[PDB]
């Protein structure tokens, strides 16, 4: 497989593009501290119940400290939603924004 | 006493200790009843090495698993007992086809309905059935019932908001609740068994200011329920908005899946007038919803569990899987994606994928034109199945479902009208996509035989001295060439009975109709189709001419009625002509009414245009003469009544022997206002702009046939021709943003053609191609694009707030 190359290596090669202001954001962010990155976890279901109690509770620890970032991962909803033309009164996709 | 009967619901027990199941059978005496371990059906089509990777603790070899058309030519012609972790089994010393697949995983729950019948005479009981839903509200009315057949009670929650008395007394209203139902007793006799509703019910209405109240009041009720019988209790829950909660809240209850009617009238001081409907409709449907269950259980073997609200496609699918259990292949059903689960992947995306689902769309043949006799002929409905089974006069699937349709059609004569509707529902569910065990090969290949099966009626019509003149699917169009008469219409019926006989088919319309002594043939919505089917007399009970006149509409409001008087004007001479043709014989007759009409029309043309000199340039005429926005067309104005004089050349043009005439009427007219004899100008060049979206179905008619946004009028779009029943908005805008994007993902995945050799781009690394010439393309952005645009003056036209969202999406 062809071999990969370094970002930095990368960067070097091509040249400054968008070292100081680099460095100065490098020193910034090692001043920062306990930045939280959380990610919940592929295919979160909105649907479920036991789901949604285990999202609650996982939001009560979230609570404790902000993260600096969160994920909400794809598959939000169990099952696809979609297009019925054999509605049973209310659409998928009502559901789905619900 | 114990089981020995159907079970009216069967769910989990919970979500620990899988492969256990709870069930709802309600006994011939007091329902009771439970379930055992029933193992994780998965096949994996390997066994020799299954047991040192896993736990699989039940044995199956040769041929475990079951291969299923699809895209990927592995899945294409041993279940776990326990639950266990997948770990990586792909590997498969057995030589077959590498990967463990899922083309049979299915709830164990599901899988034992699919194995068992419903009885374990469904239920012919005495038992009576408690009564307590969710009852319809108008608006926000919060209506709600906590009734008990046996309570004799109604107990409603309705008018949940204290504030306002939305619920009447209904003392008036129960008397005359009585009066209808001694006047519908006869429905009611078959309704007071197997539940207690000949019995009076009393209104008792109760206001709650917290909703938190209302909530206590239904464990209340709970805690009545199954206790004021003690045991042998059941529950009737049709309302569709308190289905998924008082499950929730109800702890080892049974109760129907079914709905009954979504909503009553919409009446809240004169609630007494729909409340009245609503609750007669209540009363009638408990015991309707209960022998309408017991009796599709009998022809399905399936409990009232089965959700059929929304379509009796769920039946379809647990009927076929049972057919497909007999047999050596296995189910591909799957209740998690309801797309079909062949092999393992069942996510595959190709060229294919895309092909099969797109173009589902019955294509239509269109001949513009005047004829002597035309008749819009039987106008056969149902073709799918008609075609299904006609077809048996991948392709072990295509003989199973062959087979059933053939039981079923077996089934859908002489017999109970269930079997009718789930033979007319089974259409719906080779096509429905929230169906399960849909195929998209089965629908593209039922569109495909839908399209031979047009092309053999259409080969069968040109044997016949006719032409088809329109076709389409649903209504099938042919003129006779010879100029007979009325003795023909006898004739007529004569021949096609003939020609209907010939072939080995016996499943399409009959009973010719709605035939044209005259027609001038637009398009769907622009036509002078007269006397339509009757004694057949030739026009002596004329039938006035119905024309909708789709672009007629499109005409300036007052340009409008001078337009439609002069095509009556015009078909009066045609048909004069006419017999006076017949006449002489004992298109000429179009001829003859081409110089005849001509004077009139030329005349009555300048007399216009010398109208429009000073008419034109008034602020009052004016705004009259603009001509209305519509979907249709986005041609110049170009002087509106010229476009009224193109018009009517372009419905004259349809003739062809008068196609001289024509040309001399637009020399005269050019002649009336300054233009060249020929003109691109003086072209008409209609646009049409159809949306159309393919293959649209109304779920209480059945009904499969292409849907016109554009063309087709305001009302016309929301209810169908078929049934009263009218189109909800939301799958409207779901199916039109369906194939917009559909053909915008299309447009993202197409191949490349050549200009000089035009080959097609099998070549990831073109750039220009081997040939000289470039890569040419078929289909690119700029009028997908105005396909936008008009989709959003359809939204400015439709509300359509899906079609807006997705508009929005679309601009960034
Ligand atoms: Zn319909
Ligand atoms: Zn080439």
């Amino acid at each position: 497989l062809p071999p990969g190359e370094r970002r930095e290596i990368t960067l070097e090669t091509i040249g400054n593009l968008d070292k100081d202001l680099k460095i100065r954001l490098h020193l910034l962010e090692k001043e920062l501290t306990d930045h939280k990155f959380v990610i919940l976890g592929a295919n979160l279901f909105l649907d479920d119940l036991k789901i949604m109690t285990a999202l609650s509770k996982i939001l009560q620890k979230l609570n404790d400290d902000p993260p600096t970032l969160l994920i909400w991962q794809g598959s939000f909803t169990s099952v696809p939603v979609f297009a019925s033309m054999s509605s049973r009164n209310i659409s998928s996709s009502t559901q789905f924004k619900n | 006493s114990y089981a020995n009967s159907t079970w009216e619901v069967l769910q989990y027990k919970d979500s620990g200790e899988p492969g256990v199941l709870e069930v709802f059978v309600t006994i011939n005496g007091k329902v009771q009843n439970i379930t055992f371990h029933i193992p994780k059906t998965i096949y994996m089509k390997f066994k020799s090495q299954t047991m040192p990777l896993q736990k699989i603790k039940n044995c199956l070899i040769e041929k475990s698993s079951a291969s299923l058309p699809n895209n990927p030519k592995t899945s294409n012609p041993e279940s776990v007992f326990l639950e266990e972790k997948e770990n990586c089994t792909s590997i498969f010393n057995d030589e077959n086809v590498l990967g463990v697949f899922e083309g049979t995983i299915t709830p164990h729950q599901r899988a034992i309905m699919d194995l068992g019948a419903s009885v374990t005479y469904l239920s012919g009981f005495s038992m009576d059935i408690g009564y307590l839903l969710h009852f319809p509200t108008s608006i926000g009315y919060e209506f709600f019932s906590l009734f008990k057949s046996w309570g004799d009670t109604i107990t409603i929650l309705v008018l949940k908001p204290s504030n306002q008395a939305q619920e009447i007394n209904a003392s008036s209203l129960g008397q005359i609740y009585k009066q209808m139902f001694e006047k519908k007793k006869g429905k009611i006799e078959t309704y007071s068994y197997l539940v207690d509703i000949k019995e009076d019910i009393n209104f008792e209405f109760v206001y709650f200011t917290d909703i938190s109240k209302l909530y206590r009041r239904l464990s209340q009720e709970t805690t009545k329920l199954k206790e004021e019988r003690g045991l042998q209790f059941l529950l009737l829950l049709q309302s569709p908005f308190i289905t998924k909660l008082l499950g929730t809240i109800r702890l080892l209850n049974q109760m129907p899946i079914v709905k009954l009617s979504l909503n009553e009238v919409l009446l809240q001081l004169n609630w007494q007038p729909t409340l009245l409907k609503k609750l007669v409709n209540h009363v009638l449907s408990s015991g309707s919803w209960i022998s309408h269950l017991i009796k599709l259980s009998q022809y399905s073997n399936i409990p009232i569990c089965n959700l059929r609200l929304d379509s009796m496609d769920y039946i379809i699918d647990v009927l076929y899987a049972r057919k497909l259990k007999k047999e050596n292949i296995v189910l591909w059903w799957n209740e998690k994606a309801p797309l079909p689960d062949h092999g393992g992947i069942q996510n595959d995306f190709d060229l294919n994928t895309s092909w099969i689902m797109n173009d589902s769309e019955f294509p239509k043949i269109n001949n513009s034109g005047v004829y002597d006799n035309v008749v819009l002929d039987v106008g056969v409905d149902n073709l799918t199945v008609n075609t299904i089974l006609t077809s048996a006069l991948s392709n072990d699937a295509l003989n199973v479902l062959r087979g059933m349709l053939k039981e079923w059609w077996d089934e859908a004569l002489k017999e109970n009208s269930t079997a009718d509707l789930l033979v007319n529902s089974l259409a719906s569910w080779v096509q429905n996509p929230n169906a399960k065990l849909f195929d998209g090969l089965l629908r593209y290949h039922v569109h495909n035989l839908t399209k031979k099966a047009l092309l053999q009626l259409v080969n069968e019509f040109s044997a016949l001295g006719s032409t088809i003149v329109y076709a389409d699917r649903n209504q099938i169009l042919i003129k006779t060439n010879k100029y007979s008469p009325e003795n023909c219409y006898a004739y007529s019926q004569y021949m096609m009975k003939a020609v209907r006989t010939n072939p080995m088919f016996s499943y399409l319309d009959l009973n010719i109709k709605r035939y044209w002594d005259l027609l001038i043939w637009m398009d769907k919505f622009n036509f002078s189709g007269l006397a339509c089917i009757e004694i057949e007399e030739k026009e002596n009970q004329d039938y006035t001419a119905v024309s909708q006149w789709q672009l007629k509409k499109f005409l300036s409001p007052i340009y409008q009625p001078e337009f439609e008087d002069w095509m009556m004007i015009i078909l009066d001479s045609m048909l004069k002509t006419k017999q006076s043709y017949l006449k002489l014989n004992s298109e000429n007759s179009l001829n003859g009414f081409s110089h005849l009409f001509s004077k009139p029309l030329m005349k009555r043309v300048k007399k216009l245009f010398k109208n429009q000199q000073e008419f034109i340039l008034d602020p009052q005429y004016e705004a009259d003469y603009v001509i209305p926005v519509l979907p249709g067309s986005h041609l110049n104005v170009k002087n509106p009544l010229l476009e009224l004089v193109k018009s009517l050349c372009h419905v004259m043009l349809l003739s062809k022997s008068t196609i001289l005439e024509i040309r001399t009427l637009r020399k005269e007219l050019l002649k009336i206002f300054e233009l060249r004899e020929f003109a691109k100008v003086a072209e008409f060049k209609d646009p049409s702009l159809s949306l159309v979206v393919p293959d649209f179905l109304c779920e209480y008619c059945f009904f499969i046939s292409d849907i016109d946004f554009c063309k087709a009028a305001p009302e016309s779009i929301f209810s169908c021709v078929r049934c009263h029943k009218a189109f909800n908005q939301v799958l409207l805008q779901e199916h039109l943003i369906q194939k917009l994007r559909s053909d915008i993902e299309s447009y993202l995945i197409q191949d490349l053609r050549c200009s000089r050799c035009h080959k097609v781009k099998r070549d990831y690394m073109s750039a220009h191609c081997p040939c000289a010439g470039a890569w040419e393309g078929t289909l690119p952005r700029e009028s997908i694009v105005q396909k936008l645009n008009v989709f959003k003056q359809v939204a400015k036209y439709y509300g359509f707030d899906i079609l807006l969202s997705c508009i929005a999406d679309l601009t960034i």
